[PDB]
């Protein structure tokens, strides 16, 4: 390559769920003695279907806390650090990606792009709670939330809101910008970038003359990735999806208190009101099992669910460990492609990762060696790179990027042997 | 003379004497939240998505304090969301828990970030480094 | 948890699941065969749905254990027999190494980490700009200004040290915002 970019892409992991709980005796039943004089010889499938939905509803909140940990584990501010005027350094602005407004630094955590992100769902846990303040008082339509609550399926929030998972997020975005640099092994944002361009291949010349042109490309792609979600994009499905598979399940477990399952009716009032005593208990028998298969199908379901969403959250708590506070020697983990970096917001119901890739534009054919064979019989191998001859003289070049450099000892490796199909250069000394 | 919805509710009624239009609404079958701690002797309740007159006018009548919150209302509980509490055992929600001294309602912050008084700018190309 | 679903599953047998009597032995005499089959049939239907439920359960808990003695695997290898280039994943902080032994349904891993106690402010700079215009910057540390003289320090531990060839990496242009340093020939 002879000339680059920076691209940016998006990701979303999901890391909590929706909280239900279901009432057994409301469901089944509904303020009818007989019906729970019968339900009463069934006395351990409603306790058993409770314990398992508390099992199910502590692993989320354990899961959840487990994240938050991690999302600041180091990270270490500065007393004198106000986000109202500190908001760009060496010519990367990041203003849209962090929040502390107002003189107390709180009560108001989402930035501009988790503003944005969450502006587009609205059954978020504010959402669920605005709406259940709804279902008593006015005169408008009867909203399918307010008919699922009165019937024992009832969503309720977590532990902890998104506001304070902002305020965190924020901090460790912050944390990588101002010293004490505690996401980046404690060096300035711009020489970390130039590093990390610098270990793929390229010189450090080019760098060091083309700082603004890279802060420019940085913030291009920043804007590209903000402005790119009024589209089809693949996050903004992935963040409905799970918002539409819970409606639809609330939908289809409601459904089951309509059903006559081999009864004369599905109403236990017409039941009680046209049959004898001694030959009624016949429908509401046939009734309980219905809605008890229903219920353990229900619980059989999420059961299998919460097990991918608790891995998802295992691997959103790896991705942050070795992508945003660090970068490992693995490749096409954080991103596909030459990873440079990675940044992290919150975003409903999971995480939303950023991660920033080196592309080229431009490419020129050349003529390379694997290696060199010099007088005293000694291989030279080049380090991260290729040997070309410009100018009739032997020189070292990137494997990024085209810039002949001469040979020195800070770019070779050294053999006391040199192999069979080496090329033969007996001028070269040092 | 009447609407129906598009499951097979009823929304709708239509008085034949009177040539009115009504509509149809559940009222309230809801449940209610008690936190308990074991070294005291009430309880604190809290009615999820209701004011407090609701419950007061339509639910029941207590003689014990009470107060509104984010998620509802309290009883039995006093107002200190100024407070907050880094080991909680009584988790409600949306950050807020509930604490025992006597029961109040506190937030919920497990985690905060280590402050240090240096300085953010460069003074001759130098920075401020606790080492 | 498993006493509690060995004893759930135990107390499906003293239900009645609709029928007269729990027990199967009860309903020989008092009730014809014709009329005790019905009776049979609800407890059967009942037994067979709780074990069915039970198989479920234990189906859904075993890809839990698969998943964390897989996660002890890597552990044991990336942790305990080797130290492998990745941050907070064997403990939390500065990571030394660990050490494993046996526990009860399960192993138990000791990470031994590294940790400061005592901090001092100093100043610092992220790199040099020398006589022939070359850029140098630290490895891993800083440099700092001890005795009016341009010296290099850690990042985990104050202790100054002379500039050497051998902690710091060379640039042919340093960048703008280097502090400059026309007396540090190296
Ligand atoms: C080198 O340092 C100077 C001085 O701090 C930087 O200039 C500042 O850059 C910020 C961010 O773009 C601006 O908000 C300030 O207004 C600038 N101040 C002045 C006096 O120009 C400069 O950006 C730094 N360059 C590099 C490559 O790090
Ligand atoms: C409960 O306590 C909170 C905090 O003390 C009260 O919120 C304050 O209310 C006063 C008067 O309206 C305002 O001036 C403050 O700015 C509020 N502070 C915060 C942090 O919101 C609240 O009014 C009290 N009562 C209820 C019902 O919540
Ligand atoms: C690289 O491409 C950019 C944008 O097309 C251009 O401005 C710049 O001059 C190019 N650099 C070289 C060395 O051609
Ligand atoms: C609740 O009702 C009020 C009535 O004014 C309305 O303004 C508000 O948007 C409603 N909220 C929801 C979530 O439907
Ligand atoms: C209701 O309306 C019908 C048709 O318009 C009319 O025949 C009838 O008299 C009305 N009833 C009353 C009580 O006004
Ligand atoms: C009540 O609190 C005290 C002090 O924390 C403690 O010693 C005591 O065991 C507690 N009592 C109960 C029943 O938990
Ligand atoms: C609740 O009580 C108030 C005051 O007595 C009354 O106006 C209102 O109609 C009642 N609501 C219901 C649903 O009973
Ligand atoms: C921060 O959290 C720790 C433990 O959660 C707690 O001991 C400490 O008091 C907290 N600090 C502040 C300022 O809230
Ligand atoms: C912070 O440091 C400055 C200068 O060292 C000092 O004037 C100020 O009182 C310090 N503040 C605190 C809270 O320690």
């Amino acid at each position: 390559p002879t000339n680059f970019t920076i691209v940016g892409q998006e990701e979303f992991i999901q890391t909590n769920s929706p909280k239900v709980t279901i009432d057994c005796s409301l469901f089944v039943c509904s303020n009818y003695a007989a019906c729970h004089d019968l339900l009463s010889e069934y006395g351990t499938f409603c306790d058993n279907i409770n314990s398992i939905l508390d099992e199910v509803n502590g692993l989320l909140d354990t899961t959840q806390l487990h994240v938050a940990d991690t999302l600041m584990q180091g990270v270490t501010l500065s007393s004198n650090l106000n986000t109202n005027l500190h908001f760009d350094v060496d010519n990367i602005n990041f203003k849209s990606l962090v929040g502390c407004l107002g003189p107390h630094c709180g009560s108001s955590s989402r930035s501009f792009f988790e503003d944005l992100l969450f502006d587009k769902v609205k059954l978020s846990d504010v959402g669920f709670v605005e709406a259940y303040n709804n279902c008593t008082g006015g005169s408008e339509i009867r909203d399918l939330l307010c008919v699922q609550s009165f019937n024992g399926i009832k969503v309720l929030p977590p532990i902890l809101s998104e506001s304070q998972i902002s305020g965190y997020t924020t901090a460790a975005t912050v944390a990588a910008m101002f010293p004490p640099w505690s996401a980046a092994a404690g060096i300035p944002f711009s020489l970390n970038v130039q590093y990390r361009i610098n270990g793929l291949g390229v010189t450090m010349d080019v760098l060091n003359k083309n700082q603004k042109l890279i802060a420019t490309a940085f913030n291009n792609a920043l804007l590209s990735i903000q402005n790119g979600f009024s589209a089809t994009n693949s996050a903004l499905a992935k963040i409905q999806s799970v918002v539409n598979s819970n409606a639809q399940a609330l939908n289809s477990l409601l459904q089951q208190l309509f059903n006559k399952f081999g009864a004369i009716s599905s109403s236990l009032q017409e039941i009680l009101s046209r049959l004898d005593p001694p030959e009624a208990q016949v429908q509401i028998d046939r009734l309980i099992n219905g809605r008890l298969t229903a219920l353990n199908a229900y619980v059989s379901q999420q059961l299998s669910d919460i097990s991918l969403v608790k891995f998802g959250a295992a691997l959103a708590m790896e991705k942050v460990n070795e992508c945003v506070k660090s970068q490992s020697p693995r490749i096409n983990f954080c991103g596909n492609g030459n990873h440079i970096l990675s940044l992290v917001q919150n975003a409903p119901y999971g995480l939303l990762f950023m991660h920033f890739s080196y592309k080229p534009i431009s490419f020129k054919t050349v003529l390379v060696s694997p290696g060199l064979c010099i007088s005293g019989d000694v291989g030279i191998a080049p380090k991260q790179g290729y040997f070309i001859k410009h100018n009739d003289h032997w020189m070292f070049t990137g494997s990024s990027y085209y810039y002949p450099e001469p040979i020195s000892d800070k770019n070779v490796v050294f053999m006391n042997t040199c192999s069979v199909n080496f090329t033969k250069a007996p001028l070269v000394y040092l | 003379n009447l609407l129906y919805d598009s499951n097979g509710n009823i929304i709708g009624f239509k008085d034949f004497v009177t040539n009115k239009t009504y509509n149809i609404f559940p009222c309230y079958a809801g449940r209610v939240s008690a936190a308990f701690h074991q070294n005291a002797s009430s309880l604190a309740l809290l009615y999820r998505n209701l004011k407090c007159s609701y419950v007061l006018n339509n639910i029941s009548l207590t003689t014990q304090p009470y107060f509104d919150s984010y998620l509802g209302c309290v009883f039995n509980a006093d107002n200190l969301t100024d407070y907050s509490v880094s080991s909680c055992a009584l988790r409600m929600g949306s950050g807020f828990c509930v604490d025992y001294n006597s029961y109040r309602f506190v937030t919920f912050e497990p985690f905060n970030v280590s402050f240090v008084n240096d300085s953010i700018e460069s003074v001759g190309g130098l920075y401020e480094i606790k080492i």
